[PDB]
């Protein structure tokens, strides 16, 4: 795993940030998402969603499984992607459907709306079974014999979507059931899929009007550091102490998410011959490309081209 | 003794709204019934409410043009609140018809049905015995109702046609517009406000055709414009204040001055937002009300859309 | 009705006009729709139609009204707008075909095509079939009488090339509906295509139309138009106050000036006044806009 | 029964024919057709050609100014091809309909120009309908074929393939010349294409001469129209009166011709019914130079109409 | 064409200048000749051919020369991009009919469509056809000579079109593939991206490209006589200069048609021989695409 | 009892291409196992090849950005190989999941199938196992048995599923639910390696029309994606290559032809330069030659024509 790390947000009684639960840096977002959660607790998130503005590698997707860990150990996680509703084996909405019913659990022992509806479908998903369930779940909710926990789905590169998917996100957080929907982008003002209008976010304002934004700035040298080291640690790779100050400043100098790219590569490079040194960090940089590097070679071999 | 379909959660910020607040001359007064300022928008939606009272109305509509956040939708439910209590109100998005899952006819003819309701007293609305009596709502299931309905108005067991409030306008194509136009010629059909915040904007469903905020001038031409204006951080301390009174939360006047100031630099709906945060950051903070402090706390941990663009935009 | 004060063209026999029957100017107009009038009563306008290029709000629905109001009376009547035909619940063709099927008109009161289609429907293309055939039966007896009247296509620009094509293919019929169009726009692309055209219809049809334009109301042309609607409207007025409202009407729309009238009224009727006066109006217009003044004040937010 | 739609071919009723003389030289004022010499001869050539039965896969385009005769020129050519010839005028946009498809609408339009001699002279689409009336399928036209078929076999019937006029061009999109190219490449009519553009983007980024492809084009003899002197304006309007039976004075036919050369040709000859009914009501007999004047001035042509709203904004 | 009964090449690979009908064109000619003996060699194999140059350079003369050389029992199918776009056939039935037009099949030759035309056309007649010829090709009754595919106007087919060609390709019955085009660098149809000659750059890569050089008056002369003498109609050597002057102020192909028109004006004046009289009337009376554009731009731009 | 589908006129010009050519300590030899020159590039491949038998490429892709021919499928061979004999290889085109007649869910799904194999000893892909009992077609249900019979062998013990490499290049081509589907089969354990090829720089993603990224790839795909980069070739490596190149083809040529096919290919591609070698053998075969010399070497390059330089004429023409 690539979160294995985040067991939670590690925030004290005053929903203060103090490195903890696998988390490091990242005070002012993880502060934010704390709030979200007492405004979750209370049932003020009705109606409201949450999204995490910020560029690619910042800690968005890992704050949110901070958020659903924090929430409950035995609660629902649904991470998605904006290109994923776009299948060949599927529909938008079939895609979007999925995951809302993924994050909504049922206590019985948990198991979620998906699995309920996956197994009465194996007996894609016929229509006619969701809506059973449905009224099914509503009858063990009412006499007591089963409760609802609604869990998170985080939908990432939120500017994917279109009007026809935001519409659907509007109508299924409609429901009662519905969970709490953290959505996140590297993107400002961009059009709106499905129309020629450009909005901040690319969401349409309809949505924006009931977002609670929270914004995710780069690591420091420090915070990139203890990242590197927590991640390591996963993985059981063994490096030098001026290994790190290099495969960080390389960190800050490109990507985090690069970075930790490097690890397992450059680790294997120090299999060839104990501690993973500054040379095999340097080695693994000329033998993999950043998507920066990647470009800018593409734009030189372009505009040499022209001449 | 039925059920209410009615949107909860569309009208929750609204619920300070009880009427217009305009004297017997027909003039607004700065404070009543549950508005703040906005006195000719007030006024001009007075003239609406006695059109839509002497049979005035008749294959006309109206459109509230301003800035996001100057009460449009707060005066559209003034205007469900002016004709009588109960009387239907619904607040749509352009973009709502839109869907995979339901026909762009489906979700219009929706709309109009939870805009008008009937008296029986039984206040309750056309769509509200529709799931009633589906407890799918096809063009069967619908016409078995309004014949039942009939058979009520007949005898003597009273039909009262709402308001229809349809924002972002811009965002419908012209076959949507068209099925309004239809929809609004009838005389037991609800009056349909428009809302808008563009100029000269492309009609959607075509293109190159460009016409005042969308809108089709076949529809345009019978539509009454009333302009909305940007409050100042009086008008909105005001409304942030009668906010906090309906919510019952707690707050010093050195924080709301704060909170009205941010409103100017955001919209009327960011501020009146922060409320709830910052009232539950001071429930931790084991305060009573909310200190100048929180507010400025929950303005720096959480940011408007426009903000966030930008941040993201001069970060790359 | 927004055209109920129309009568007729206003025409003597000399087809001069009077400057009558509900109208008030636009002279030119008045005199080339009797001149189209005359060929339709002379049957000598199969192939041929009519096109109304004007400003909005300059006489042009007015004028195609009178037009049918002169033809006689029971002569049917149409006026759809170009965006009218773009419908959820119908199809362009078929919406274009109720819109030809209601200015045609049959004798035993005057029973329109469409309304013979009402009777069996919730219109199917089978019911239509059997319509059709039925009336040339009753022409053999001799019974009924088909008598076609006035199809105004306001806002034409609208129209697409497979719309003007079915217009084509409808006009080719020996019962027909007189066409009359009406534009506000010059050389425009036709919808459906990539060529520009004068008024956004395509170059084979404009060599068919008796084109017509309509000019623009001075004050004391729009001061009886206004005098014409007030009266309509049930709306005593100050004498003062009808050369705000047409200084209004030459200033933003007539279209405007006329919708101020029903809510200045209940302005000067909710203050226990007598007639409507200039601050019932000065009012009425700071209370409601006119898209010129509703555009602009979006224009000077959007730049701040 | 006759299904041809006759008023397509009401504003031609005085063309006879193309007026040449025995070598191939086009007179002044023949067979209804006055000046428009060049063009009226090389028409001449491709009379012969046909009769030759050397146009095998080649095809027509009458190119020039609109109300050039090009019209006028395509149905003179049906006229001189034999005695009663099917010509059928369509225009390109016609295939775009809602309700029926441009396989049907090319279809219809092309049995309308293939003939048959029995003397009984009927085109293959005033049978077409004959066997329906609900609507034409392709079943049923094999109907109609077969009874055709067996009519040459017995030595009673002779089929007449004639002329297919296509104004604006342009407008057919790229599946729609594929289909009139098999079609050519046949008992097939002549097709006679007119435009009054030059290069022009072919419907369906590629740009062509006239909007008809390359393909298509290299199997095309074009035939250039050109625009009327004032004496020649004077003569075509008079024939148009002289084949409506309406009375015209000359001093009104200079302004008449004039109001042609400024506007076109066309248009002018449309002024004169209204001119015509203007002088009715004034209980008159001809028409005077007022009386154009009147019409010219209570009507407009497209082109000045279009310009008085860009004028006014 | 009826002149083109080959290239017109020696033992050695070399042009004649005026053999087999072929007249100049000489590199493109021996280029095209390197190709024969890849084909009957058996080294064509993941490869294709392109032919480009300005409209009536031979490109479609070339391609009809390589099948009549490689036999005169080859097949040979010559399709347009323009012809794909068709109302009553799909853009890939038009090209797997225009395929299988071009694989003959030895009894008397029959192509592999004409074999579907007895029997657009099912996909289920396609399997049954298919079934039957790989039984009498295992046991010799049949010869299926794969023949020539010449593709005219290919910057016309799309990203699709362009994609099913490398699956028939993948065949082993499959026939030679002969593009031709007069465009350069151009956009692929059914993509924003450019390419050269409007064709995918993976399948650029697999074409071996031939270029053909504009004809001089010496070579359009004798282009021009042999489609005279293939006309049945006698003209004038003072005509023929003319006609070969107008030929390279306009195209080859519209000098080809004033031929027809001119022979016809010739017996209608009770002439022996074309004379210049009969051209350059001929000239006036019908016009070229070049001349044609110039007076409606003209007309156009002030109307 | 066996038969493969494996089409290889896309492997015609890799013949020569044994392996990457490293040593033990994981460098490149300037010329071995069929590689000459690449030398950064093939000891990257390596360091993946590692990767692959370590099982560390856990839901990760490569992607090969550089220039056309610069050995982008060639290294990609070369993966195949040096992961072990008859490891399955599938090379593709970003076009080919384009056809009117057949859809793109089946485009992929027959790629992928010859991606992954079985070694029992008769080595052979799951695409040849599913052509083989259609006597027809291919559907859904028929893939429903034979991965049944196929798992079966291994729930006994007989067979070993041993998955390769499945080469995907013009990747700008493949469009955003083309993306979603290789994503989502990314993540499966018994997978094959999606290797990916891009000339390209910043591109816009197929279907998205307005949004754009490195490659062509969504970055939720890109995030996964290891990068390599190739470069063009010296001229010494270029007649390096070429020179071996007419040795697997059996051509015999002079060391000075192999200068002007060396310098044609600097000129314009080293795709362009081996295809020459074909024409030219042929040519010395009407002349009576058994080697090419310079003189068959610059005919050719005056007869037949590249992409570039065709396009440019018709140009000055046009
Ligand atoms: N000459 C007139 N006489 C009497 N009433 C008139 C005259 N001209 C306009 N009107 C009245 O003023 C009103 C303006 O509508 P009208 O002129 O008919 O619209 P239009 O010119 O056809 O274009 P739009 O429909 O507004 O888009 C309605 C009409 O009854
Ligand atoms: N004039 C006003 N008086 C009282 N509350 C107001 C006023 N204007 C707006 N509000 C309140 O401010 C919030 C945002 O205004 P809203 O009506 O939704 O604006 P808009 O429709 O223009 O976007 C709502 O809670 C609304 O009730
Ligand atoms: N503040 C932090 N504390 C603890 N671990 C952190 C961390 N920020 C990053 N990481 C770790 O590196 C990983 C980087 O990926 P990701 O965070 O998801 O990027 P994105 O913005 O797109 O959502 C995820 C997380 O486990
Ligand atoms: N040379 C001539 N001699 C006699 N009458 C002539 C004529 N040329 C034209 N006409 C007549 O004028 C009318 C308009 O010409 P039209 O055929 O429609 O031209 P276009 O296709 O470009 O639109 C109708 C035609 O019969
Ligand atoms: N080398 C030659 N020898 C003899 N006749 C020749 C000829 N090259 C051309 N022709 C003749 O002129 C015409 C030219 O067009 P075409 O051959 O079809 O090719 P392209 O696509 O470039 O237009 C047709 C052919 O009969
Ligand atoms: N380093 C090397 N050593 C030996 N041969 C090499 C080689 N690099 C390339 N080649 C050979 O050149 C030929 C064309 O190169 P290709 O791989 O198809 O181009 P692209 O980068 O786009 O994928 C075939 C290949 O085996
Ligand atoms: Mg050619």
């Amino acid at each position: 795993g690539a979160h294995s790390h985040i067991r939670g947000l590690g925030l004290d009684d005053a929903l203060e940030p103090r490195a903890s639960q696998g988390m490091v840096g990242q005070l002012a977002a993880r502060r934010a998402a704390g709030v979200v959660l007492e405004m979750i607790r209370e049932g003020k998130i009705a109606g409201r969603a949450v999204l995490i503005a910020g560029q690619p590698g910042t800690g968005k997707t890992a704050i949110a499984m901070g958020m659903a860990q924090a929430l409950g150990p035995d609660t629902p996680f649904t991470a998605i992607a904006g290109s994923e509703i776009f299948s060949l084996e599927m529909s938008k909405t079939e895609a979007l459907t999925q995951a809302f019913r993924r994050s909504i659990g049922v206590r019985i022992h948990t198991v979620s709306l998906h699995e309920i509806d996956v197994i009465n479908s194996r007996t894609e998903i016929k229509s006619e079974v969701r809506e059973q369930i449905n009224a099914k779940v509503a009858e063990w909710r009412e006499e007591g014999k089963a409760e609802i926990i609604p869990g998170v789905l985080f939908i990432d590169e939120v500017h994917m979507l279109d009007i026809e998917s935001f519409s659907f996100l509007n109508r299924a957080l409609e429901s009662d059931m519905a969970p709490v929907l953290i959505m996140a982008t590297n993107r400002g003002i961009t059009r709106i899929r499905g129309t020629s209008y450009q909005s901040p976010h690319g969401i349409p304002i309809d949505l924006l009007d009931r977002l609670l934004i929270v914004s995710t700035t780069p690591y420091s040298e420090k915070d990139t550091k203890q990242i590197l080291r927590i991640r390591c640690e996963e993985e059981d790779v063994e490096m030098s102490e001026d290994a790190y100050t290099v495969l960080t400043r390389i960190g800050l100098e490109t990507s985090l998410r690069y970075a930790i790219q490097l690890i397992t590569a450059a680790s294997l490079v120090c299999r060839k011959r104990t501690e993973v040194q500054v040379d095999d960090i340097k080695r693994v940089y000329s033998l993999f490309l950043d998507e920066s590097r990647s470009t800018q070679y593409m734009k030189e071999y372009q505009d040499a081209f022209l001449f | 003794e039925v059920k209410s379909t009615t949107k909860t959660q569309r009208i929750a910020s609204h619920s300070h709204v009880k009427g217009l607040g305009l004297d017997e001359s027909g003039l607004a007064k700065q404070a009543a019934s549950g508005l703040v300022g906005q006195e000719n928008a007030r006024e001009a939606c007075g003239v609406i409410v006695e059109l839509i009272k002497s049979k005035k109305m008749a294959g006309r509509a109206v459109l509230l043009a301003g800035p996001p956040g100057t009460g449009k939708t707060a005066l559209a439910l003034a205007i469900a609140q002016e004709l009588g209590s109960k009387v239907p109100f619904c607040p749509m998005v352009g973009s709502e018809v839109y869907s995979t899952e339901i026909k762009k006819t489906e979700v219009l003819m929706e709309n109009f049905r939870r805009a008008i309701g009937l008296r029986i007293i039984q206040d309750v609305t056309l769509h509200d015995l529709d799931v009633a009596n589906a407890r799918e709502i096809t063009d069967k299931l619908r016409g078995e109702i309004n014949k039942v309905v009939n058979k009520y108005i007949d005898q003597g067991i009273e039909l009262v046609p709402g308001v229809l409030f349809v924002d972002e306008v811009h965002m419908l194509d012209i076959e949507c517009f068209t099925y309004l136009h239809r929809a609004l010629e009838s005389s037991i059909a609800p009056i349909v406000i428009f809302a808008s915040n563009r100029g000269n904007c492309v009609i959607r469903g075509t293109e190159d055709i460009t016409s005042p905020h969308g809108i089709p001038l076949d529809l345009l031409d019978r539509v009454m414009i009333i302009r909305t204006m940007l409050y100042t951080p009086q008008e909105m301390k005001q409304i942030i204040k009668i906010r906090a009174q309906t919510e019952g939360i707690n707050i010093s006047e050195e924080a709301l001055n704060h909170l009205g100031e941010i409103g100017t630099k955001t919209t009327l709906r960011y501020s009146v937002q922060l409320l709830t945060p910052a009232n539950l950051l001071a429930k931790i903070n084991g305060k009573d009300s909310i200190e100048k402090e929180h507010v400025e706390e929950i303005s720096e941990l959480f940011y408007d859309a426009k903000s966030s663009a930008k941040i993201l935009a001069d970060q790359q």
